[PDB]
């Protein structure tokens, strides 16, 4: 048919359902199988550590996906720090599992290396994006606060739904922080999560689940758009981990070839083809689908496709509150700390986002008790439990880290999956860039602890992945540094773009799925004139 | 008084709960008979001690073993309840349990009371 897209994530279903509602014919290839929520839950409710997110959500053989409890080795991690982060191969892939934060970038984040001599711009500017973000909360169901918290990215019309109250929790410590000191500005996060019935899902109920499931779809995941596009017009096939694009005459794409669950070899030809595959098995499928008049790799003549690979390095910090606060009540997140965001310094070190957990802590605190080896009376046992799982609190962040062609994806010239397909290997390595910005967040902490009667502090200095694969196929100016032009059509082939977070110069300060969304919206916009 | 009979009054006492389910009772026994109980005297020996007087520390690190599989509800990471799992039941009136809602709008705006 017309289009053929690769990936049934959030960025793959946005295209697919943008193009099959124009009466155009689409074909949707997904590596994982469909697998609905119901069973998701069941395996959660099932799953004896349920800190782990990724547990869930089982790694097919044919189409695996990274697992650390224990580890599946899936991934090939060498370099000087892990590139341990978490994606999904399924239909609607990985925000099935996601907190649901729905930020946008605010606007020196596009022009990163211009405003503070680092980093690297984009083409566009925030405002070709702004109008692509405000349809993408529509399109997710995003809530946000009003004028009485500015976030700093500049608002047309206003957040589709509001907030809905603040838990206990996130409140008493919003006042209690910025009444110590305004310029940390703790705001309350916008999230693509209902405070009211909205296109067809329910209202938060307060399952404090949100990844790595909700039970009742209150939250967006992108089997929202899988649904839709499908009842478009575009033909779902699954279990189509493609492995190749060839190329024709024309320096055009013309087909992607795809292996099924047996590994048996199969062909879909298309007039035009979006990857959206994650910015990591987007990338290797480039470098796999090298061939006569394209040896580099397919779309790769700028050496860039795998490189200058990001995700926000994560610094966190915990303690006993002295006042009882009930993490667990309410979305696991609902507020964030944003005085770091922007400013001077960006020339020095990372910038941050601060986040404070609303996540139920009774396992972790009743898990807790039962090592220090002591038998106490039922009484004073359940005492000590609604204590401890009353006053944690925890603080995480997301630096940011700039885009370096070291840090980079290529497929295994040695390693290969069930089905022969070579592997992930990340080199990854974390400069004093990220590290200097750390050691700041770090005093942040120290206050927070000391403002809130923090007792028990510990500091969690290991960085920490965060799941934001951004990178990978960097758009820009001119394809001898670029594999993308401004509008995410790869320079080498006029019919090829890539709806992914791996067309993005920078990965900023924040969850960067709802950026992903603005630019599939923006994608489908620019297809759709194509005829 | 079969090891279940002798293994639910055991957890009667060292949970202080009243009405505990013993189709749960006998799923986390045989759980635990993988690696303990090995001996058919260990049991009985442990709810005589642990009435009147005093526990070894290979005693009192059996009670919590015991107590450990009802609050937690997962021996050698097997989830063998999670729904009738004790801590959870010790913070109802606040938290709700992950994936399961409240039937009320939650309403988690409000301080909890005691
Ligand atoms: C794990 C995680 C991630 C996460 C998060 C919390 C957790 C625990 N919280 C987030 C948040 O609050 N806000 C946010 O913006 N992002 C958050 N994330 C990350 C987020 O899920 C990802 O950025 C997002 O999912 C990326 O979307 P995209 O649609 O680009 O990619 P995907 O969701 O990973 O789906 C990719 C799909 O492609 C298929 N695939 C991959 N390779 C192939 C091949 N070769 N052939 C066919 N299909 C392929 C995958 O199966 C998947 O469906
Ligand atoms: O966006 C995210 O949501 C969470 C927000 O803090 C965090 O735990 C994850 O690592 C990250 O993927
Ligand atoms: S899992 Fe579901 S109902 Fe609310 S708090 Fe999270 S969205």
């Amino acid at each position: 048919a017309d289009v053929v897209v690769v990936g049934s994530g959030v960025a793959g279903a946005i295209v697919a359902h943008q193009l099959a509602m124009a009466g155009k014919a689409v074909i949707l290839l997904e590596a994982g199988p469909r697998m609905p929520r119901w069973e998701i839950v069941e395996r959660f409710r099932n799953q004896p550590d349920k800190m782990d997110f990724m547990a869930p959500y089982p790694s097919s053989p044919w189409a695996p996906h990274p697992e650390y409890g224990p580890p599946n080795d899936y991934l090939i991690l060498k370099g000087e720090h892990k590139f341990n982060s978490q994606y999904i191969r399924a239909v609607g892939g990985t925000t099935w599992h996601w907190a649901a934060s729905a930020w946008r970038f605010i606007p020196n984040d596009f022009k990163m290396k211009s405003v503070y001599g680092v980093g690297r711009d984009w083409p566009i500017q925030y405002d070709d994006l702004e109008p692509y973000y405000q349809r993408a909360e529509e399109e997710l169901g995003v809530w946000g606060p009003g004028p009485e918290e500015d976030l700093y990215s500049p608002r047309k019309q206003p957040y589709p739904m509001p907030p809905l109250p603040l838990s206990f929790n996130e409140q008493t410590i919003k006042t209690a922080l910025n009444n110590y000191d305004p310029k940390f500005h703790v705001v309350t996060e916008p999230v693509a999560r209902n405070s009211r019935p909205y296109d067809g899902r329910p209202t938060c109920c307060g399952n404090n689940n949100c990844m790595p499931i909700c039970p009742i779809g209150a939250m967006y995941n992108g089997i929202v758009h899988v649904e839709k596009a499908e009842r478009a017009g575009a033909k779902l096939i699954e279990n189509a981990v493609v492995y190749k694009l060839e190329t024709g005459p024309d320096k055009r794409i013309v087909a992607a070839l795809y292996k099924d669950k047996t590994g048996a070899e199969h062909r879909v030809e298309g007039k035009y083809f979006v990857l959206a595959a994650n910015g990591i098995e987007t990338p290797k499928i480039l470098l796999m689908s090298a061939n006569r008049d394209f040896p580099n790799g397919v779309a790769n003549s700028s050496d860039m496709v795998g490189r200058n690979l990001m995700d926000h390095p994560g610094t966190g910090v915990s303690f006993y509150a002295s006042e009882k606060l009930w993490p667990g009540r309410g979305p696991q997140e609902m507020t964030s700390l944003i005085g770091f965001r922007d400013g001077p310094f960006r020339a020095t070190e990372a910038a941050k986002k601060i986040h404070l957990s609303n996540l139920s802590r009774i396992d972790q605190e009743t898990q807790k008790i039962f090592k220090a080896g002591k038998l106490m009376k039922p009484d004073e046992l359940d005492a000590q439990i609604r204590d401890r799982s009353a006053r944690y609190v925890q603080f995480d962040c997301f630096h940011e880290i700039l885009p370096q062609p070291e840090n980079r994806i290529v497929p295994s010239k040695t390693a290969t999956d069930a089905i022969g397909i070579p592997r992930p290997e990340i080199t990854y390595a974390i400069d004093d860039y990220v590290k200097r910005g750390a050691a700041h967040t770090r005093e942040v902490y120290a206050t927070a602890a000391k403002v809130l009667g923090g007792t028990d502090v510990v500091f969690n200095d290991e960085f920490a992945p965060n799941n934001h694969i951004t990178g990978s196929t960097i758009m820009g100016a001119d394809a001898r540094d670029s594999v993308v032009d401004k509008d995410c059509r790869t320079f080498d082939h006029p019919n090829l773009f890539i709806s992914s977070s791996a067309t993005m110069p920078t990965v900023g300060t924040v969850n960067v799925t709802l950026t992903i969304a603005a630019l599939a919206l923006r994608m489908s916009d620019t297809l759709k004139k194509e005829v | 008084t079969a090891p279940l009979d002798t293994f639910m009054t055991l957890s009667e006492s060292l949970t202080g709960k009243k009405g505990l389910s013993r189709v749960i009772g006998e799923r986390l026994l045989q759980a635990l008979q993988k690696g303990s109980f090995k001996t058919a005297d260990s049991l009985p020996q442990l709810a005589g001690a642990l009435a009147s007087g005093s526990l070894t520390p290979e005693q009192e690190s059996l009670a919590l073993t015991i107590l450990e599989a009802w609050y937690l509800g997962i021996v050698d990471n097997v989830v063998i309840t999670y729904e009738e799992a004790l801590m959870f039941g010790v913070v109802s009136d606040t938290l709700v349990i992950r994936s399961y809602c409240p039937n009320k709008p939650g309403f988690w705006a409000d301080k909890p009371i005691e």
